[PDB]
């Protein structure tokens, strides 16, 4: 079995250098041109950079041209891609890929065949906090056919996306989680609600379990109907 | 006699790189069966024109050793690949002798050599001193100065890099285009009777 | 360089059927085209190569088309893993360009979005910050559209939207709304409402609250 398996990704911030390491395994590396591809969260796919089997033929994207190093090195069956001057637009997942036919591109067989499974790199001007959690209390506007709908949110966790439980993992059915989202601020944010039948309401407390590994604090919220 | 594994007759059939025909590869083949059968049932190619042996019968003799070459050339010039013949190749790259007893294959490869902008993977020599005496390769890239004043590794007139770039491109017509290109050389002094094909008690 | 359009964005089909995507180029590239399929959160894998060679270990459903500057992508059968993206890539040049991308889903009914609008809590008005949230429930068309009124006025700029992924039971979509607002510009209006225009809603319909109601 052919793997490749990407290594160095995590957070930095913009101006510092980085380095990865793309280690091959199950084929002959000095017969086949290799590649570094990125992808942005929910925007497609973008081409960074390419190699040729003997290091002849290297392009770079013009967006990216100037600031970045591939190497190849067939000692150790590795790829590195040296990283300098990052900026936010930076932030993706990374992918290393082998290209089947030993050259860059431009012949009448090509494609990129075996796929890492890429490493995740973010660059940023900020750095870990606590979250703050204000409760969605369900009201009348809230409830309908007999239904209530009621959450949490969680605002302003920086460095990694968090996991909400409730009831401690026992109500699960009926919960929709929305993806995290950036704020033009810079910190992260979601909601997390349920529906529940409005004839529990005022019997069953409902508590948001939200855990943050980063940061390292672990808040439980109550959920309860407002009084007016 | 004995011996059942098959001679690797896909390593060198099947490899995506060629090396350049002034730096050519050579490779022995012993101690197994061969079997021609594939070789002119799967390949689509021409110029199956061998030496010394009809074709059809190659399954019943028996050899002493196999020795594969391979390197890519032009197409209009693959005719220059044979004994009592001249040209660029043939005086400086890869001589043929007189004395010879094997076979040659050449097929096209204008779906795997051709680039848009141009290959430059494949070189050839363009001039030398003297001829080559047969199955010799050169890798010296010293400047060779036919001028009286020592150019001395720089470039000027009456000196020229001995080096040129082949430069292959899907545009071109069938004559320019690239051909891959294996020779087989035999010979029959049947003394150990190795590495001959698939024969019954 | 040589630009790559995607004809349908998004395309709605169910089993059995037949599916095409063009991948419309600029340039003339001859056939130096190929497709590929990324699959919910998975390191996309190779389809097709020279749009009509398949590679190996491939559906023999699958199949490739075009000439010049029009390629096209066919199934012939649909199946439950068929789901996923799809993309175009050129092979004519060196600054290599991919396609905006194409993303199936499932066919099925049309449901009427449940509207629901929180006030904002007490909590978080002491912090200096307020914010509405327009919520979105079960939902079958992916498409839809929130719009902010204050005040009997259009807001716009300052809001934000995010959509969950198909459900696995009810095969339907759930979309929040989060409007920021400072405290001293929440004060000042009166009436908050949200706007929501969808397939199976015959007529927009307002969820909203008075400030100074409970
Ligand atoms: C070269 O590689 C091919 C892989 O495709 C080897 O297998 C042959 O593949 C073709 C493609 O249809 C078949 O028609 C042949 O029957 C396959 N050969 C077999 C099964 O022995 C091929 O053997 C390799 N070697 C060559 C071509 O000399």
């Amino acid at each position: 079995e052919v793997q490749l398996v990407e290594s160095g990704g995590g957070l930095v911030q913009p101006g510092r250098s980085l380095r990865l390491s793309c280690a091959a395994s199950g084929f002959r590396f000095d017969d086949y041109a290799l590649h570094w591809v990125r992808q942005a969260p929910e925007k497609g796919l973008e081409w960074v950079s390419g190699i040729s089997w003997n290091s002849n033929n290297i392009g770079y994207a013009e967006s990216v041209k100037g600031r970045f190093t591939i190497s190849r090195d067939t000692a150790k069956k590795s790829l590195y891609l040296q990283m300098n001057d990052l900026r936010a637009e930076d932030t993706a997942l990374y992918y290393c890929v082998k290209d089947r036919h030993y050259d860059s591109s431009g012949y009448f067989v090509n494609g990129f065949d075996i796929w890492g499974q890429g490493t995740l790199v973010t660059v940023s001007a900020a750095s870990t906090k606590g979250p703050s959690v204000f409760p969605l209390a369900p009201s009348s506007k809230s409830t309908s056919g007999g239904t209530a709908a009621l959450g949490c949110l969680v605002k302003d966790y920086f460095p990694e996306p968090v996991t909400v439980s409730w009831n401690s993992g026992a109500l699960t059915s009926g919960v929709h989680t929305f993806p995290a989202v950036l704020q033009s601020s810079g910190l992260y944010s979601l909601s997390s609600v349920v529906t529940v039948p409005s004839s529990s309401l005022g019997t069953q407390t409902y508590i948001c379990n939200v855990n943050h590994k980063p940061s390292n604090t672990k808040v439980d919220k109550r959920v309860e109907p407002k009084s007016c | 006699p004995n011996i059942t594994n098959l001679c690797p007759f896909d390593e060198v059939f099947n490899a995506t790189r060629f090396a350049s025909v002034y730096a050519w590869n050579r490779k022995r083949i012993s101690n197994c069966v061969a079997d021609y059968s594939v070789l002119y049932n799967l390949a689509p190619f021409f110029t199956f024109k061998c030496y010394g042996v009809s074709p059809t019968k190659l399954n019943d003799l028996c050899f002493t050793n196999v020795y594969a070459d391979s390197f890519v050339i032009r197409g209009d010039e693959v005719r220059q690949i044979a004994p009592g013949q001249t040209g660029n190749i043939a005086d400086y790259n890869y001589k043929l002798p007189d004395d010879f007893t094997g076979c040659v294959i050449a097929w096209n490869s204008n779906k795997l050599d051709s680039k848009v902008s141009g290959n430059y993977n494949y070189l050839y020599r363009l001039f030398r001193k003297s001829n080559l005496k047969p199955f010799e390769r050169d890798i010296s890239t010293e400047i060779y100065q036919a001028g009286n004043k020592p150019c001395n590794g720089v470039a000027g007139f009456n000196c020229y890099f001995p080096l040129r770039s082949y430069s292959f491109r899907p545009t071109y017509g069938v004559g320019h285009q690239p051909y891959r290109v294996v020779v087989l050389s035999f010979e029959l002094l049947h003394a150990p009777a190795t590495v001959c094909g698939p024969k019954k008690s | 360089d040589i630009q790559l359009t995607q004809s349908p964005s998004f395309l709605s089909a169910s089993v059995g059927d037949r599916v095409t995507v063009t991948c419309r180029a600029s340039q003339g590239i001859s056939s130096y085209v190929a497709w590929y399929q990324q699959k919910a959160g998975k390191a996309p894998t190779l389809l097709i190569y020279t749009a009509s060679t398949l590679q190996s270990g491939v559906p023999s459903r699958f199949s490739g088309s075009g000439s010049g500057t029009e390629f096209t992508l066919t199934i012939s059968s649909l199946q439950p893993e068929d789901f996923a993206t799809y993309y175009c890539q050129q092979l004519h040049s060196y600054p290599v360009t991919f396609g905006q991308g194409t993303r199936l889903d499932i066919e099925r009914t049309v449901a009427a979005p449940s509207v629901f609008i929180f006030p904002p809590s007490d909590e978080q008005l002491k912090s200096g910050t307020a914010s509405v949230v327009c919520l979105l429930n079960n939902f079958y068309p992916r498409e839809a559209k929130v719009q902010w009124k204050v005040d009997n006025a259009l807001q716009s700029g300052n809001s934000q939207e995010s959509v969950t992924e198909q459900d696995s039971k009810d095969s339907t979509y759930s979309l929040s709304s989060t409007l920021t607002l400072s405290k001293a510009d929440y004060e000042k209006h009166k009436v908050y409402a949200c706007e929501v225009t969808h397939q199976g809603l015959s007529s927009p319909v307002t969820k909203s609250f008075n400030r100074g109601e409970c």
